[PDB]
């Protein structure tokens, strides 16, 4: 799923329902 | 490998179950695996072992079907049960981590159960 470093989206959280 | 009553039964599970919980989501639209996307190491992020009684996400339950730590899925099951138990434990509560959890492991039989039937006719 990871070919290299970086990428990462997680700030907050990520279980489903949130949304601003 | 990893054989374990059927090498299919759990291999098949191995991508059939995990895939299906993992590609699953919840009412609100978004993964009910989300909180058990990945499971860190058991050694690596102690702090999420520490936090957790049994912690075991989709991907560790996976690896052990091959590791050969079930030889069953009903084993593997218990963990995806595990997995839905470390989401009330690691999350936080009126949180969609608990609703989708618990549908996990229901999802999980519901594929359980197709995968049977796939694995027949």
């Amino acid at each position: 799923a990871r070919t290299k470093q970086t990428a990462r989206k997680s700030t907050g959280g990520k279980a489903p329902r949130k949304q601003l | 490998s990893t054989e374990g009553s059927s090498p299919a039964y759990l291999k098949e599970i191995l991508e059939q179950l995990l895939e299906a919980i993992v590609v699953a989501t919840n009412p609100s639209g978004r993964l009910i695996s989300e909180l058990f996307q990945k499971l860190p190491s058991k050694v690596q992020y102690p702090d999420y072992y520490a936090i957790i009684k049994e912690p075991i996400d989709l991907k560790t339950i996976a690896q052990r079907i091959q590791n050969g730590s079930y030889k069953s899925i009903h084993a593997m099951a218990k963990d995806i049960d595990l997995l839905a138990k470390n989401a009330k434990t690691y999350n936080e509560p009126g949180s969609q981590v608990f609703k989708d959890a618990n549908s996990i492991k229901k999802i999980f039989y519901m594929k359980k159960a197709e995968i049977e039937h796939h694995e027949m006719a």
